[PDB]
């Protein structure tokens, strides 16, 4: 996350970090995720396409911190990783970019709520905020175009959501955006999702009910002039995730 | 990998 603020799961308790395991032991972060029920976690495909292997992967429920533990955290194997079959990348543009993973601990059980872990709502069916709605991302993401570390505390901001017009300008995005992603910026560029934040949150106040709006997934650079964070439109993808749950 | 930006996390490029 450029700019924005360092928060506490307890204010993003929904938050899933992900991270993947390496041959020798090392372990590496990936992406976020955002927890829809106990045994559910909802990501990005582009995080998982290389590496489509479901043992590589650690899930973190209740955890502010990239390397050290949070009370309360809990840990989680993958038991199943679905990506989305007609996911693809275009030089900057990612499609279908969506993805579960069905969580399992060690003893075979799912998320316990706590004051640190709790799910998400998902949006219903066509029903998006108004463009100009302040939405807010959590990630462990970059900081800066020049970090080569992720934070070692977790991080949040908000964004404006940008209407598919302005979007498709051909200063922004032109026709690359498509109906099915959602962009959201900062009308300064000062704050943005970056490299690390992917798979991660975009909720917003949707009636009183705090909803998973979009899922971070591209846009060229971090917090660049005329160039917003792109989204998983969620509500698009409502029937492909009761299927596939 | 690529640091690219969002879209590269955990990315194969040899
Ligand atoms: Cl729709």
């Amino acid at each position: 996350i450029i700019g924005g603020e360092f928060t506490t799961i307890e204010n993003q308790p929904w938050f899933a970090a992900i991270y993947r395991r390496h041959r020798g032991g090392s372990v590496t972060y990936v992406c976020g995720g955002s927890l829809i029920s106990p045994c559910w976690v909802i990501s990005a495909t582009h995080c998982f396409i290389d590496y489509p292997k479901k043992e590589d992967y650690i899930v973190y429920l209740g955890r502010s911190r990239l390397n050290s533990n949070t009370q309360g955290e809990m840990k989680f194997e993958v038991e199943n990783l679905i990506l989305h079959k007609d996911y693809s990348a275009d030089t900057l543009a990612h499609h279908n970019d969506i993805a579960l993973l069905k969580i399992r601990s060690k003893e075979g059980r799912c998320a316990q709520p706590s004051r640190t872990i709790q799910t998400i709502a998902l949006p219903s069916m066509y029903n998006d905020p108004q463009f100009g709605t302040s939405c807010e991302i959590t990630g462990f993401g970059k900081e800066q175009s020049t970090d080569y570390l992720y934070p070692e505390q977790l991080k949040m901001t908000v964004v404006k959501l940008i209407s598919h017009r302005e979007c498709q300008q051909p200063h922004y995005y032109g026709s690359e955006v498509t109906t099915k992603m959602l962009c959201a910026a900062d009308p300064q560029w000062k704050t943005d999702s970056c490299q690390g934040d992917s798979g991660g949150p975009l909720v917003c106040s949707l009636q009183g009910r705090m909803t998973l709006t979009g899922i971070v997934s591209w846009g060229r650079g971090c917090a660049l002039k005329d160039k917003p964070g792109v989204y998983t439109r969620v509500s698009h993808f409502l029937p492909w995730i009761r299927s596939h749950t | 990998g690529x640091a690219l930006g969002r879209g590269c996390e955990n990315h194969r490029c040899l």
